[PDB]
Order: C-alpha cells, then sequence, then structure tokens
C-alpha cells in the first residue's frame, strides 16, 4: 500500500493534488526507493530544484511541493565564461587562468541514524567575479594582482583645476600658468608635510623647470617662491637653491 | 561612401529544426491580408549586473557649496 | 556543425546541473570532499611520501607535485602542501591547499613522477623532446 | 590616537609619520588616512543587495581599509540630497561632523560599497587628519581574502531603515 | 485517483502532437 | 580511460579516469558475484564507486600513501579535489 | 498657406501578438538599392522583424525573445559587420544589457553589459558602423567598439549628465554628439577632439591576448557644450539637423535652436558658452507622455514626430523658414494608441509608425 | 531577499531540452508505454529462416537484429527494455546530448 | 485562468529538466 500524495502549490492559491501511480517510485527520476525516508532524502536531494514539505496524510504520506525560490544553480566553472561574449564563453578550447579557490564540502559528517525528524560552506579565496570600479566591466585575473585603478589624483580632478584657475578674471597669463602647474605638481605628488612643501619646490624645478622656462614665467615662478616663503614653508635658502636649479636648466 | 560595400538581405525564420516545441508568434493585419505565424527564437540569457547609477572616483573629500527694454530702449 | 555547438552548449548546462546536484549530494557520499581551483590547469599529480603529522592538530600536511598548463605565460612545477582531517574533526584553519614550491619549468608539465628512492628528485615531461628531472631541494621555494 | 586624531607630520616627529614621506610602511599607525596607505578593494555584486566591496588581502583587526571619500556638503544640502535620493532607495550620505556630511553619491571611492550588516565587519572612526575630519574604515575583526566588506550604518545621519 | 504523479509530469513536459493524449487529453487544466 | 591506478592500501581496489569526466573505482574482489535487479541497474557488481565531482576531463589522479582511501584528481578545469570515499561503502 | 510636399496614405496595419506596447523602430538604412526594406521593431521581451513589399504587403521575416529574463526591450540600431556585410540589430533597455543580433544566422552575435540602468537609446556612428552609442539611466552615455568588444569611452561624470540620458544623436558626418537627458540639460560631447581618436584607434587597436592591463576607457567627464534653458522640462529626444539642433520636451512642441549667439560657429564654440539663440518651434498637440522620440529620414527632408492620441505629424524641411507652415497630419479611426516612434526608409516614400498596443502602422508616400 | 542566481539553463537550453523530449516520447514511447523508465520498441520482420525469423525494432541502431520463430514472433513483436539494459555501445544513440564528450576539440594527448 | 498557465510553466522547466536527467543518468 502506502499511497503517497503530492500536491504542487504555486503560490499558495493554484494547487494541483496527485497521488504517485508507483508508490515508494521518484516521478522524475524513475528511481525504486523503498523507504519513505529514502523516497523524502532523494526528492531534497537529487531533485533540488523543488522543496519537499513533507506533511503526513491519514492512509499514507502528502508531500508538498513547491518550486525552490532561492536554488543558486548558477554556472560553478569559471566565472569568467558568465560574461564572455557568445563563441568565446565555455569555448573549453585551452586553458584559462583563474584566481585560486578552496573549497571544503564534506569534512567528517556525523552520520546518524535515519529518522523522520528530520523532515518536520567553508571557502578560502576568491569565490566570484570582481568588476572594474571605472568601467564597470568584468575583471580578469591577469589583470588582477596589479592596478587598483584608485589613484591620488583623477584625471577629472586635474582636468577640473585647471578649468577653475583659467577661469578666474583677476588673474596674469603666466600666473595662471604657474598656479595651474604647481596645483598639478602638488596632486600628482599629494603633499600633506609642510617640511615636504620645501623639498616640494625642488621637484617643481625637477618636472616642470623645463616647461617654465620654455613658457618663460620663471619670474612668476619665482613670485610664487616667494608667496610660499612669505606663507611660512620653504626658506632663503631653499628659494635660492631653486633658482638656482632653474638657472642651471636653461644653461643646460 | 554608402553606395559602396555589398549588403546582404535577411530571410524568413524558418521552423527551428533544434526546437519541435519552440513557441510561435502571431502577426494580424487589421487592413485584410492574411495573418502570419512565424517560429518564436530565443535569444540566449545574459548575465546582468547590479544596478549603479555613474560615480566620480576620489581620494580626497570635495568640498561643494550651493520686457528687455535695455538695446532696444537705447536704440530708440 | 552548427548543430554540434548546440549540443555542446546543452551538454554544459546539463554538465553544470550534474555537477550542482553531485555537489548536493557529497555529504553522503564521501567522508572527505576538498575541491581546489588552481591558478592553471594540471596535467599531473602525484603525493609525495613524506607526511608531516604536528603533535596538537587535528589534521596532517602532505605534499603534492602538481604541474602547471600555461596559455602563454611561464609554466612550473608546482609543489603543494594539503592540509587532511586525520582521522577525528578541521573547521576553519585558513589556508589548507597553500602552495609551497614553484620551479620555473619551460613548457606545461606532463608528468610530474618522483623519485621513489629518494623524493627530492622530481622529473617531468617537457612539450619538447627532452624529459627534465627537478629538484625542489635545490631550486628557490619563490 | 587618543584623541581620536591622526598624528600630524610636523609635530610627530618620532613616532615616523613625518619620516619616510615618500616612502610606505610608515613605522605610526595614526598616520593612515593622511598617507593615504589604502587597502586593495575589488568591486563585485554583494551577496546581500547590489554591489559590494571585497577585500583583495587579508587585514589584521583594527587596521586601516580605505578612507570614506565623498563629496563635502552642508546639513540642509544634506537634506535636500537625501530627499532626492530617497527616489532610488539607497542613500551614500555618511555624518562627519556637526555641520558636514560627506556624500560619497556624485563622487567617491570604492569603500562606497558597503553594505549595513547587524553583525558588521569593518567600522568608521572620524578622526581629524591635518586639521580636516576625516571618515576612516578600520576591520573590526580579522578579515580573509575576498571577503565582503560590512559596517553598521547606524553612524551615518542618514536613517538605515528610511532608505533600505 | 485524482490522476497520478507521472502522468501528471506526463502532462506537463510534452504538451504538444507526442503528449499520448489519454487523460492528459482530458481536463487536466484546472484541476 | 586516460588513467588507472591501483589503491595502495588494498590489493583488490582499482580505479580508473578519462576523458569521460568520471573516476571510477572497482573492487575486483567482487567481480562475478551476484547483485540485485536495482544492484543491476545501478551497474556492474564489479564497479564500487563513481566519483561525479569533476566537469572536465580527469587529467590525472593519484592516491595518497599517507592515507587509506583518500584520492586526489585534478581536472582540465583547473581544479583538483582530494576526496575520500564514504568508509559505508568499503566498511 | 502651402499645405505641405507630402502626402501619406495608410496601407497596412499590423499587430504584434505580445500586445504589450513596442517602444523602437528602425528601418535598414544599410540596404542596398532594390533590397528589400528591412525594418525591425521592438517591444516586451520580443524583437521582431519585418519586410515591406508592395501593397503593403508586410512580412514578418523573423522574431526573437529573451524569456530568460525580464528584459523589455527600448531601442533599435541597425549597422552591418563590414567583414562579412551581414546586417546586424543592436538592441537594449530596461536591463540594461546590448544585444548585437544578427538576422542572417538569427542568433545573438555579440552581448554587452557595462550599464547601470535601463539603456533608452542606440545610435551608430555614421562614419564607422562598429561604434555603438548607448544612452541609459544610469546619468552615462557610454561608446562601445562592437567590432572588438570595447568601452571607447564614458560620457558622464563630473559636468555629465545628472539624470537619466533619455536620448542621443550623431552629427551628419559623425563628429559631435548631442544628449538629450532628463535633467532638462543638452550636453554637446564631441567625438572630433585629438583625444577621440587616440581613444578610438585604440580600441580597434586592442588585443586582450596581448596585454594583461584592461582597455583604458576615456571618460569624458566634461561636455564640449552644455545648456538648460531651452527646455523647461526634460528632453526626450535629441536631433541633428545639420548644424543646427532639435530637441523635444513635455512642452507639446519641438524646438529648432543653435548654441551660441546666431552668428557664432558650431565646431568654434568654447565649452563655457552660455549662450543659446533658438530659431523655431514645431508645433503639435497632445504629446505631454514622455519618451516618443521623433525621427527624420536620410536626406534630411522632412521630419516626423508620433503623438500620444494616434496622429502622426510630418514637417517639410526644405520649406524657408520651416518654423512655418503647417505640417502633414496622418491620421486613421483606427489608431488610437500612442506611437512611440517612427522611422523613415532610406528613401523616404515608407513611413511606419508603432503604436502603444503593439499595433505597427504603415504609411506610403502618395507622391 | 538574497539576490537570484541567474539559473545557467535559461530557455534556450530548455527549449532544446523540450524539443529533444518530444522526439523521445513520439519515437521510444518512454513515457506512456514504458512506463517511465522504458523504451517501447517495435519490431519488425526482415527475413525468414527456414532451417525462424529476422525482426528489426523501430528505433534503428539502437538493438541488435533477433532470429525467432513465428510463435515467437507474434508473442514479441513489441520488445520494452530498460534503458539499464540497453546496449552501451549504441545506448548513447537515443539523444545527441546523453552524453556528448564536452571538450571534442584536438590536441590534448 | 493565466496564473494556471503560469504555474505549469514554472513547474514545467524543473520538471523537463529533471526529466531528461533521469533519461541520461541512467545510461
Ligand atoms: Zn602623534
Ligand atoms: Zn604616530
Amino acid at each position: 500500500k502506502l499511497r503517497i500524495f503530492y500536491q504542487f502549490l504555486y503560490n499558495n492559491n493554484t494547487r494541483q493534488q496527485t497521488e504517485a501511480r508507483d508508490d515508494l517510485h521518484c516521478p522524475w527520476c524513475t528511481l525504486n526507493c523503498r523507504k519513505l525516508y529514502s523516497l523524502l532524502k532523494h526528492l531534497k536531494l537529487c531533485h533540488s530544484r523543488f522543496i519537499f514539505n513533507y506533511v503526513y496524510h491519514p492512509k499514507g504520506a502528502r508531500i508538498d511541493v513547491s518550486i525552490n525560490e532561492c536554488y543558486d544553480g548558477s554556472y560553478a566553472g569559471n566565472p569568467q565564461d558568465i560574461h564572455r561574449q557568445p563563441g568565446f564563453a565555455f569555448s573549453r578550447n585551452g586553458p584559462v587562468k583563474r584566481t585560486p579557490i578552496t573549497h571544503i564540502l564534506v569534512c567528517r559528517p556525523k552520520r546518524t541514524k535515519a529518522s523522520m525528524s528530520e523532515f518536520l560552506t567553508y571557502s578560502s579565496g576568491h569565490n566570484r567575479l570582481y568588476f572594474h570600479s571605472d568601467t564597470c566591466l568584468p575583471l580578469r585575473p591577469q589583470e588582477m594582482e596589479v592596478d587598483s585603478e584608485d589613484e591620488k589624483d583623477p584625471e577629472w580632478l586635474r582636468e577640473k583645476t585647471i578649468t577653475q584657475i583659467e577661469e578666474f578674471s583677476d588673474v596674469n597669463e603666466g600666473e595662471k600658468e604657474v598656479m595651474k602647474l604647481w596645483n598639478l605638481h602638488v596632486m600628482k605628488h599629494g603633499f600633506i608635510a609642510d617640511n615636504q612643501m620645501n623639498h616640494a619646490c625642488m621637484l617643481f624645478v625637477e618636472n616642470y623647470g623645463q616647461k617654465i622656462i620654455k613658457k618663460n614665467l620663471c619670474r612668476n615662478f619665482m613670485l610664487h617662491l616667494v608667496s610660499m616663503h612669505d606663507f611660512n614653508l620653504i626658506s632663503i635658502m631653499s628659494i635660492d637653491k631653486a633658482v638656482t636649479k632653474l638657472r642651471e636648466m636653461q644653461q643646460k | 561612401e554608402w553606395k559602396q560595400r555589398r549588403i546582404q538581405p535577411v530571410h524568413i525564420l524558418t521552423s527551428v529544426s533544434s526546437l519541435r516545441g519552440t513557441r510561435e508568434c502571431s502577426v494580424t493585419s487589421d487592413l485584410d491580408f492574411p495573418t502570419q505565424v512565424i517560429p518564436l527564437k530565443t535569444l540566449n540569457a545574459v548575465a546582468s549586473v547590479p544596478i549603479m547609477y555613474s560615480w566620480s572616483p576620489l581620494q580626497q573629500n570635495f568640498m561643494v557649496e550651493d520686457f528687455i527694454n535695455d538695446e532696444i530702449f537705447v536704440e530708440l | 556543425d552548427k548543430e554540434a555547438a548546440f549540443d555542446d552548449a546543452v551538454e554544459e548546462r546539463v554538465i553544470n546541473e550534474e555537477y550542482k546536484i553531485w555537489k548536493k549530494n557529497t555529504p553522503f557520499l564521501y567522508d572527505l570532499v576538498m575541491t581546489h581551483a588552481l591558478e592553471w590547469p594540471s596535467l599531473t599529480a602525484q603525493w609525495l611520501p613524506d607526511v608531516t603529522r604536528p603533535e596538537g592538530k587535528d589534521f596532517s600536511i602532505h605534499r603534492l607535485v602538481l604541474g602547471t598548463h600555461t596559455s602563454d605565460e611561464q609554466n612550473h612545477l608546482v609543489i603543494a602542501s594539503v592540509q587532511l582531517p586525520n582521522d577525528d574533526a578541521f573547521g576553519s584553519v585558513s589556508g589548507k591547499i597553500e602552495i609551497e614550491i614553484k620551479i620555473n619549468h619551460e613548457g606545461e608539465v606532463n608528468r610530474a613522477r618522483y623519485m621513489p628512492q629518494n623524493p627530492c628528485i622530481i622529473a617531468t615531461k617537457t612539450p619538447s623532446s627532452d624529459v627534465l628531472v627537478f629538484d625542489y631541494t635545490k631550486h628557490p621555494s619563490k | 590616537y587618543l584623541a581620536v586624531r591622526e598624528c600630524d607630520p610636523d609635530l610627530c616627529l618620532t613616532c615616523g609619520a613625518a619620516d619616510h614621506w615618500d616612502s610606505k610602511n610608515v613605522s605610526c599607525k595614526n598616520c593612515s588616512i593622511q598617507r593615504g596607505s589604502k587597502k586593495h578593494l575589488l568591486l563585485a555584486p554583494s551577496d546581500v543587495a547590489g554591489w559590494g566591496i571585497f577585500i583583495k588581502d587579508p587585514v589584521q583587526k583594527n587596521e586601516f581599509i580605505s578612507e570614506y571619500c565623498g563629496e563635502i556638503i552642508s546639513q540642509d544640502e544634506a537634506d535636500r540630497r537625501g530627499k532626492v535620493y530617497d527616489k532610488y532607495m539607497c542613500s551614500f550620505l555618511f555624518n562627519l561632523n556637526n555641520d558636514f556630511v560627506v556624500d560619497a553619491t556624485r563622487k567617491g571611492n570604492k569603500i562606497r560599497f558597503a553594505n549595513h550588516s547587524v553583525n558588521p565587519n569593518c567600522y568608521a572612526k572620524v578622526m581629524m587628519v591635518n586639521g580636516d575630519h576625516r571618515i576612516g574604515i578600520f576591520a573590526k575583526r580579522a578579515i580573509q581574502t575576498g571577503e565582503e566588506l560590512f559596517f553598521d550604518y547606524r553612524y551615518s545621519q542618514a536613517d538605515a531603515l528610511k532608505y533600505v | 485517483p485524482p490522476a497520478t504523479q507521472i502522468s501528471d509530469l506526463s502532462k506537463r513536459k510534452p504538451k504538444t502532437e507526442d503528449f499520448l493524449t489519454f487523460l492528459c487529453l482530458r481536463g487536466s487544466p484546472a484541476l | 580511460i586516460f588513467q588507472v591506478q591501483w589503491s595502495p592500501h588494498n590489493e583488490t581496489i582499482l580505479a580508473s579516469s578519462g576523458t569521460d569526466r568520471r573516476l571510477n573505482v572497482w573492487d575486483l574482489s567482487k567481480i562475478g558475484e551476484e547483485q540485485s535487479p536495482e544492484d543491476a541497474e545501478d551497474g556492474p557488481p564489479e564497479l564500487l564507486f563513481i566519483h561525479g565531482g569533476h566537469t572536465a576531463k580527469i587529467s590525472d589522479f593519484s592516491w595518497n600513501p599517507n592515507e587509506p582511501w583518500v584520492i586526489c584528481s585534478v581536472s582540465e578545469d583547473n581544479i583538483m579535489q582530494v576526496w575520500q570515499m564514504a568508509e559505508n561503502i568499503y566498511n | 498657406s502651402k499645405k505641405c510636399k507630402y502626402s501619406f496614405k495608410c496601407v497596412n496595419s499590423l499587430k504584434e501578438d505580445h500586445n504589450q506596447p513596442l517602444f523602437g523602430v528602425q528601418f535598414n538604412w544599410h540596404s542596398k538599392e532594390g533590397d528589400p526594406l528591412v525594418f525591425a521593431t521592438v517591444g516586451s521581451n520580443r524583437v521582431t522583424l519585418y519586410e515591406c513589399h508592395s501593397q503593403g504587403e508586410i512580412r514578418l521575416l523573423q522574431s526573437y525573445v529573451d524569456a530568460d529574463a525580464d528584459e523589455n526591450f527600448y531601442t533599435c540600431a541597425w549597422t552591418y559587420d563590414s567583414n562579412t556585410s551581414h546586417p546586424l540589430l543592436a538592441v537594449a533597455g530596461s536591463r540594461g544589457i546590448i544585444r548585437i543580433i544578427n538576422p542572417i544566422t538569427m542568433q545573438c552575435i555579440k552581448h554587452y553589459v557595462g550599464h547601470g540602468n535601463a539603456i533608452n537609446e542606440l545610435k551608430f556612428h555614421p562614419r564607422d558602423p562598429n561604434l555603438l552609442l548607448s544612452v541609459s539611466k544610469d546619468h552615462a552615455l557610454r561608446l562601445w567598439n562592437i567590432q572588438t568588444d570595447t568601452l571607447v569611452a564614458i560620457f558622464g561624470g563630473v559636468e555629465g549628465h545628472r539624470d537619466e540620458v533619455l536620448s542621443a544623436d550623431y552629427d551628419l558626418l559623425g563628429e559631435k554628439i548631442m544628449s538629450c537627458g532628463m535633467d532638462h540639460s543638452l550636453k554637446l560631447w564631441r567625438i572630433n577632439s585629438k583625444r577621440m581618436m587616440n581613444a578610438i584607434k585604440e580600441s580597434y587597436d586592442y588585443n586582450p591576448n596581448k596585454t594583461n592591463r584592461p582597455f583604458i576607457s576615456q571618460k569624458i567627464h566634461f561636455p564640449d557644450f552644455s545648456t538648460r534653458d531651452i527646455h523647461r522640462n526634460y528632453v526626450d529626444c535629441v536631433r541633428w539637423l545639420g548644424d543646427l539642433i532639435l530637441s523635444k520636451s513635455c512642452e507639446n512642441a519641438i524646438v529648432c535652436w543653435k548654441p551660441g549667439k546666431m552668428e557664432d560657429d558650431i565646431d568654434k564654440i568654447k565649452p563655457s558658452e552660455s549662450n543659446v539663440t533658438i530659431l523655431g518651434r514645431f508645433d503639435y498637440s497632445q504629446c505631454d507622455i514622455w519618451y516618443m522620440r521623433f525621427s527624420m529620414d536620410f536626406w534630411q527632408k522632412m521630419l516626423a514626430l508620433g503623438n500620444q492620441v494616434g496622429k502622426l505629424y510630418v514637417w517639410d524641411l526644405e520649406v524657408e523658414d520651416p518654423h512655418k507652415a503647417k505640417c502633414t497630419t496622418l491620421t486613421h479611426h483606427k489608431c488610437g494608441a500612442a506611437i512611440r516612434q517612427t522611422s523613415f526608409s532610406r528613401d523616404s516614400s515608407i513611413l511606419i509608425a508603432v503604436c502603444d498596443d503593439a499595433s505597427i502602422w504603415r504609411w506610403d508616400r502618395l507622391r | 531577499s538574497l539576490p537570484r542566481p541567474h539559473d545557467f539553463f535559461d530557455a534556450q537550453t530548455l527549449d532544446a531540452i523540450r524539443h529533444r523530449a518530444i522526439c523521445f516520447n513520439l519515437s521510444a514511447h518512454i513515457e506512456s508505454l514504458g512506463k517511465g523508465h522504458s523504451v517501447v520498441f517495435h519490431s519488425t520482420v526482415i527475413a525468414k529462416r527456414k532451417e525462424k525469423l529476422l525482426l528489426h525494432w523501430m528505433p534503428e541502431d539502437i538493438l541488435p537484429d533477433v532470429w525467432v520463430n513465428e510463435s515467437e514472433r507474434h508473442q514479441l513483436k513489441t520488445k520494452v527494455v530498460h534503458l539499464s539494459k540497453l546496449p552501451k555501445d549504441t545506448a548513447l544513440l537515443l539523444d545527441p546530448n546523453i552524453y556528448r564528450t564536452m571538450p571534442q576539440k584536438r590536441l590534448k594527448r | 485562468q493565466a496564473d494556471h498557465e503560469l504555474f505549469l510553466q514554472a513547474f514545467e522547466k524543473p520538471t523537463q529538466i529533471y526529466r531528461f536527467l533521469r533519461t541520461r543518468n541512467l545510461i
């Protein structure tokens, strides 16, 4: 005997109450599960796309069946192939580099006795596909160990600083040029320390000395040095050294 | 520039030999003409990404602070 | 044939579903089931005889001689350490299949049969006509 | 550190904040926000909702990860931005002072993709670094490779329940 | 009595010419 | 069948693997003995265990001499699996 | 008082089975002379192809669907693979997924996902068939090089749009891009800069297997022009009328305006130009509901815009002072839906309007 | 809730599987006559051995032809055999995706 | 009703997948 009843449920509003023609048999797999515990566990494990909430019946067993809402059944291979263009996804033609990952599924199960009361993971490494912050495109492992893609002075910030400086009305052209050059240098090096500012000035003539000489804004540069000395930081010795280095660039 | 190149024509969608149970799309003309039914081919799924809006990269904070009778009258 | 490609795609989907089903039943089929995704595919695998059993630790350390199969990069002769749950009870011990040594290898490694009389010497079959017998002891770890 | 303050490079000279300005691995640890030495974050779809920031390399407990950069706005402008942003139910607003709020909506760093969690893996400390209040993200506990970064959003001026 | 699970699945997976008719061709939908 | 390796901790145990993406464990001592119809449907009585944890072809596999019934199998999917068959199978 | 120049009659009227509103229609302007006039339609989860014949015999050549997800296609754009001359259809919407369908093989050739919201318009570079422009709801307009599957540039940022970029248009020669957004702004990004040539050449000369570094997509944070005083509301569609600009808003009119003052050359315009002079407004009625793009023929002789009631207006642009005249209004007692989009064949003989009731309408010029 | 994991089968694979299943049900009668776990093969007399009769079943290249007497032919005009009992050499022909070597390719060993 | 069709399809997808798997696994 052992009449088994299946009650398929969708949104709890539409139901289809059935009865297994072959008792103690998997309706999908056509497998002979001789014990109701074995049948329920096989349904729960092999046919994981459904959920089986055993509810018991006065005559036999009533198994309510519903579609597994979550059922994480995504691609289990290399996450890159989930976004490769058609014709190259799941190519399997050659070796593909992937970020290492370690999984432990079964370690030491308890192996308890069978019981109907039952019917009332660890991963190490990168376990997903990463995307670029800028372009929102998938990130290949070859571009992972380097290129953090977040640096001190973004190009938009530099362009905005240049535009803001050049957008002033009460400023000379060469003075605007030297101000923009100093701002770009500071952003490129990210000085935050007053003492470093001294060395900063030298670095300026080590990177913008030729540009200033070609632009012929040396007088404006030394005016900027004087203003900086007035704002503290740098020094008379620093001003002299920077100017002499600038003069040596012209003689070179 | 367009006058060059070959350019190819399209065909009709035949019944998919790889999909007998494929769906069918029916288009009905109101101004007479026979109703046409074609096999509704299915596009391959493409994995999507979560919806995020545009933003700019940053490393330090960024302070944000938030009749026309003049020329005509003069001419007159 | 386009039909062959369509069958390949359907087979890939079915393989994914079958792997998901098998992983659902992994606890009921195996005692220990540890899956690690190497950076490069390995064409060879042979446990080294040496096993380390640290006192007071619930695991043991074994050495695996894995090859490398790089599409265009530098191929290697990986020797990795694997932690096994021993007899009773690991839950979380951080890295478990981390590598130990890596020797530069011209071309992908086809075999990694270690010398049995002295596991220091490990042989490898290069894609060329010459066979290389490495020695992970003499070579630098990096 | 006791005053919730980053070491001023001009004053603190023994702790190493001033020394090795061009180099890395500073001797002092209360200087990471000022020096901008942040941990490499990664962007991926979050396991909770939307996008999430993932950390590339393991980080010890109470270690600097990144600064919650953004656009400095006043409280009233923060209210206006919140009224605007309530449409799509995701607020990046972050309290900085009694009159300043850091809004990482229009501009910010990768640390902006951190999801609220009742058991967060990170926490936020607003420290006055070189005279300017800056929000720093530190690991609440030990963090493993590839772990998703969370931090409780109850510290933010915007209510967590208001948006999500 | 209320149909059978295997026959119900056979009334689900094929719904075309090769549906074997039988009770599947009968009022299977809407009970 | 690309690789066959006899178990080192047992005399009548042999495992085979190849392009079939399966690793099968054969108990030679069980060959030719009568099986139930369900057992016949599942497979030959000689067959002891079928390992279906790999997506691509098994490139190679090996037993660990320091452990009784654990196997490391590497596939072309850049996946290395160290697995031990359940004790209930071989008592 | 001239009664325009073009008279149209309704010769066919189709209806898609899905019954959901269909949003975009695009004639295949890359078809050779004498090739049957193939046009595509996008609506709900299905994209349908049709072939136009004599006497309105519209033949449903092909049809596609994406039932694996809840995609709602919003726009279509035609191109061709110059390697094989196969026509290619680019579709996107709702999901922000760009699919380059190949009607020859009836397969989705390429898929592109970088956008953070629904894509509202797709246009192709007139000179380069592999440059696809996508204006999405993520406040950004991207440029894809579908030949190499790279992101050429992103046209949003600090000075970009503050809301959805509803539509965009190329210049006739394909040099300047105008983008209309939901933030009431019409920013004029310029693909004429040497930076644009560098980006396009690098994208064409980018091989992912050669280098580990990704392609450096250009981030054009600052438009070469921007304005917000043209429309008191958001701008649905924009179109380049040579060096002029046509834009449409909720104000029941499409205005023709030009950046700078009346004598200001478009090419020689500074990014800080804060002046815009309008020339004329094409006044229609009952087009308040947003996202009803208009279209003009290839020769730009005339342009047509749909309506929410069901009427169809077309204006002749050859007539002196096109802001004048009374246009030609095409109506039908069976057309009561809202025309989401219209399209003209390469020769402006067939005008096809797609309604919001999944009913395609074909109009032919009486001539 | 937790994000939808984007099931891998999608609709194209599902449509192909549906077509294959419909073909299988129309050919082998697996669902109806096979009780959901068997393939029903219809034999047809081809040659007569006057010393039995040779019969070939409806699914071609699945089971080899056999020699049977006239009474045996009448008794077993239709043979129902479980899939587990199918010859492994030719059982794969019942469906293209019953087992396909996914990396057909080349090179390798 | 359309709800019945939606339920039938939503159960047909996994039912079809598992029936193909049942056919394939026995071989
Ligand atoms: Zn200090
Ligand atoms: Zn210090």
